[PDB]
Formats: C-alpha cells, sequence, structure tokens
C-alpha cells in the first residue's frame, strides 16, 4: 500500500530483523541435525596412505 | 641421472627383466623406448590415467625404490635392438634418458 | 599422420644450424608438443629442447646457451635454430611428437603426457669441412 510522502530515514546497521534472522536458522538448521545418527565410534587410530596408482 | 645395466642376455622363450634405477624414479613416471640400429625409436610403453597401471599388453613393469624392472615375456629372436627408460626430475624442469641397454638374445 | 625433416646435410664447423619437420596428415595438430631430440652413433638418445602452440618452450639447459626452436602453424612446420656448431654434435637428429591427453581443465594441469608416439627421419648432420 503505497503512501505519500513520508521522511523517514532508516538504520540498517541497527535493527533487531537481521539479530533475529542469525538466531533463527541456526536453531532451525540444528532442529533438523537432531535425529540423525550421532555416529561417535570412528573416533580410533586410523591409518592411512596414498592412493596407489 | 639413471641407471641401466649395459647388456642384458637371455636365450629365446625365456623372460627377460631390465632394472632401470636412478635417483628421480623415487617419483616420477618412466618411459620405454625401442630404437632399431639406422632407425627410429619406437614408444612402446605408454599411459593412460594415473590409477590405471598405464597399459599391459605384451610388456609390463614394476616398481619397488628406485629401481624399475623392465619385464619382457615371451623373448623371441626378432625383438634384438637397444632399449632405453625415460623419465623427468621431480623439480619437473628437464627430461634426461636412460643409458643404454642392448638385448642379446641367444 | 605423416612427418618429415629439412636438413643441409653438410654443416661447417663454428657456424650455425637450420633444421625443421613438416607435419601432415594430423586432425589435430594444435594440442600435442613438438620436440627435437639427438642421436650421437652408438651413444643414448639426447633430449634438446620442446615447442607447445601457446609459445612456450623449454630446453636442455647445458644446451640452452646455444639453441632456440621456433614455430609456423600454418604450414604445421617447427624450425630449429642452433648455434655454434662443433665436430661433437655431429649424429642423427630427430623432431617427434610427444602427445597430450586431456582429462579436464588445461588451465588447471589436468593433462598428463601420452608419450612419444611417431619420430622423425633422421638426419646424417654431419659437421666437418
Ligand atoms: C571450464 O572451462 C574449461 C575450458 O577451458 C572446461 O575444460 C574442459 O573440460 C573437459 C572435461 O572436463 C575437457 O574435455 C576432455 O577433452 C579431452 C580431449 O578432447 C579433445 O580431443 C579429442 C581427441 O580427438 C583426437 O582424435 C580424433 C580422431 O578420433 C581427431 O580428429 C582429433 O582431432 C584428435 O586427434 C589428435 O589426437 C590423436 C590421438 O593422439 C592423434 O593421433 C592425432 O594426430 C590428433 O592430433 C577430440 O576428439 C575432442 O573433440 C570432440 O570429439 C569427441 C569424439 O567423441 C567428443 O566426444 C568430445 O566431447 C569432443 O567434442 C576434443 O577436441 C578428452 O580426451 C576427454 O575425454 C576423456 O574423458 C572423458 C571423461 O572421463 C571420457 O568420457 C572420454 O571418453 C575421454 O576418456 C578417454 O580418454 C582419457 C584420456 O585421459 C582416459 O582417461 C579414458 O580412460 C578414456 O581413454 C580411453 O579412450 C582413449 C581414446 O578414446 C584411449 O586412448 C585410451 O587408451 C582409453 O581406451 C574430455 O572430454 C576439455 O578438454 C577441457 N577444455 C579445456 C580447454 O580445458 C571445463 O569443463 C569448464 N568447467 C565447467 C564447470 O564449465
Ligand atoms: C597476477 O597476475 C599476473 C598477470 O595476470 C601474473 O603475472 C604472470 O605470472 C605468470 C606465472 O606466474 C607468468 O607466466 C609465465 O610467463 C613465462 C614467460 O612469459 C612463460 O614461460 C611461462 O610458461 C611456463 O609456465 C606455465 C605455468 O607454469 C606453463 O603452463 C608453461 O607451459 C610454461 O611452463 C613450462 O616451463 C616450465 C619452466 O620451468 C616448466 O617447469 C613447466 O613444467 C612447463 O613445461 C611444460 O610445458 C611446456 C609447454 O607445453 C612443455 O614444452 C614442457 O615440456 C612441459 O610440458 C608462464 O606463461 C606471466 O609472465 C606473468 N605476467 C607478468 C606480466 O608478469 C602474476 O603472477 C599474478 N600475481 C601473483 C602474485 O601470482
Ligand atoms: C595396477 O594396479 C591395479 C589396481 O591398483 C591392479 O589391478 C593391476 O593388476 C596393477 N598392475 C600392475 C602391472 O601392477
Ligand atoms: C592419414 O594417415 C592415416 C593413418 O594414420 C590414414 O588412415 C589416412 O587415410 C591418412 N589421411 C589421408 C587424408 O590420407
Amino acid at each position: 500500500i503505497h503512501l505519500e510522502n513520508v521522511t523517514e530515514e532508516f538504520n540498517m546497521w541497527k535493527n533487531n530483523m537481521v539479530e533475529q534472522m542469525h538466531e533463527d536458522i541456526i536453531s532451525l538448521w540444528d532442529q533438523s541435525l537432531k535425529p540423525c545418527v550421532k555416529l561417535t565410534p570412528l573416533c580410533v587410530t586410523l591409518q592411512c596412505t596414498n592412493v596407489t596408482n | 641421472e639413471l641407471t641401466q645395466p649395459p647388456s642384458v642376455s637371455v636365450s629365446p622363450g625365456q623372460t627377460a627383466r631390465i632394472t632401470c634405477s636412478g635417483a628421480p624414479l623415487t617419483s616420477r613416471f618412466t618411459y620405454w623406448y625401442r630404437q632399431k640400429p639406422g632407425q627410429a625409436p619406437v614408444l612402446i610403453i605408454s599411459r593412460s590415467s594415473q590409477r590405471s597401471s598405464g597399459w599391459s599388453g605384451r610388456f609390463s613393469a614394476s616398481w619397488s625404490g628406485t629401481t624399475v624392472t623392465l619385464t619382457i615375456r615371451g623373448v623371441q629372436a626378432d625383438d634384438e635392438a637397444d632399449y632405453y627408460c625415460q623419465s623427468s626430475d621431480t623439480s619437473d624442469s628437464y627430461k634426461m634418458f636412460g643409458g643404454g641397454t642392448k638385448l642379446t638374445v641367444l | 599422420v605423416q612427418l618429415r625433416e629439412s636438413g643441409p646435410g653438410l654443416v661447417k664447423p663454428s657456424e650455425t644450424l637450420s633444421l625443421s619437420c613438416t607435419v601432415s596428415n594430423d586432425s589435430r595438430p594444435s594440442d600435442h608438443s613438438w620436440t627435437w631430440v639427438r642421436q650421437s652413433p652408438g651413444k643414448a638418445l639426447e633430449w634438446i629442447g620442446d615447442i607447445h602452440y601457446n609459445g612456450a618452450t623449454t630446453y636442455n639447459p647445458s644446451l640452452r646457451s646455444r639453441v632456440r626452436i621456433e614455430l609456423d602453424q600454418s604450414i604445421p612446420r617447427f624450425s630449429l635454430k642452433m648455434t655454434s656448431m662443433t665436430a661433437a654434435d655431429t649424429g642423427m637428429y630427430y623432431c617427434a611428437r610427444n602427445a597430450i591427453r586431456i582429462y579436464g581443465v588445461v588451465a588447471l594441469g589436468e593433462w598428463f603426457h601420452y608419450g612419444m608416439d611417431v619420430w622423425g627421419q633422421g638426419t646424417a648432420v654431419t659437421v666437418s669441412s
């Protein structure tokens, strides 16, 4: 809804929209990480070599 | 550089093996050639992609330390020539040849 | 694929050297390497230098001060400029194609040398008087 002649100054560096958006996705992406496999028996004495050719 | 036997003697029918040694062969890839006297060299062992043993047809080659063995299966009397291993340096700056190895067929 | 060298036969000592190698019947002449390799009688082979069609050349560093390899691509014939001929350089000289196949980005070094498949005529380079 377009408005007529409202002198309003922004401040993109100081708002809580950025602060919440940073808080939302980290919590949301951690929420997808919950039901997956933990899978920490593999932290063992791994031994390797170069790929042979 | 590289290090080869000067000459290898074998009867026909057996398996002759030539050991190209040298300091750059710790890392880099080894070529092989054949040259008849009075004629041109002939590439005899080339390579495919890296994890593919190059190419295995009539000849083969293994690697152990700074030594590379040139396996010749089924020696007859027609392959009499002089043979050459070739590589480059690990720094990848210049290309050297082997000393030269004569095939001696009984 | 054909190839043929080009030579004068008899060269005096302390003069220069002008050789070339003409290539035909090559569907992709633009993506190989082109090299000179010489041979002394009863001796091993002796790499000289190489050229690629970008213009990048390398050389044998011991021979580098007297040699130069240049190139025409319209006629697929690359040249050879050796200076200061000595009698120890009397031998059998060769032009050769060193093939390269490609498994990806050329600018990232996803290529490898196939190997030197095609060898030249040979020329009795005689440095005498
Ligand atoms: C970002 O931008 C980048 C651009 O800057 C871009 O990089 C490009 O990436 C792609 C892939 O990532 C690169 O593509 C590769 O190209 C290779 C070279 O292809 C060219 O050369 C062939 C060869 O043609 C020769 O032969 C014919 C006759 O048949 C002649 O007419 C030719 O002129 C030429 O002849 C010369 O060579 C002869 C042989 O030595 C000489 O005797 C002769 O004198 C001649 O001088 C050309 O044919 C190509 O043109 C078209 O033709 C084919 C025909 O089928 C088309 O299929 C093809 O698509 C072309 O349109 C072209 O000019 C290819 O080798 C390479 O393909 C290999 O890999 C793929 C994937 O693995 C395979 O599917 C494919 O089959 C090939 O595998 C064979 O070869 C490799 C060798 O390493 C082996 O590993 C593999 O096992 C297989 O080997 C088998 O077959 C061999 C031969 O068949 C045999 O010898 C083996 O022993 C074995 O049996 C691939 O396509 C491209 O070059 C890059 N470009 C640059 C500039 O970097 C990048 O992608 C971009 N990235 C993004 C995200 O956009
Ligand atoms: C910021 O950007 C600027 C410009 O945008 C950069 O400056 C440029 O930097 C380039 C590399 O640092 C430099 O290119 C070189 O220039 C010389 C002379 O012009 C040229 O000879 C070089 O070509 C060699 O190097 C390239 C890449 O390494 C190879 O693809 C090329 O084939 C040449 O390498 C060959 O010779 C080497 C010699 O030691 C061998 O070691 C090497 O293996 C290779 O041999 C193979 O290729 C041959 C050709 O096929 C073949 O015969 C042989 O048998 C082997 O197969 C290279 O083009 C630019 O000159 C330079 N420009 C300016 C104006 O200075 C700058 O670096 C950037 N800044 C920073 C901080 O990086
Ligand atoms: C090279 O390695 C592959 C797999 O690593 C193997 O199948 C092949 O037998 C090997 N060839 C030689 C000659 O050692
Ligand atoms: C080029 O040589 C090939 C053999 O490598 C041959 O099959 C072909 O016919 C020749 N091309 C022409 C145009 O004669």
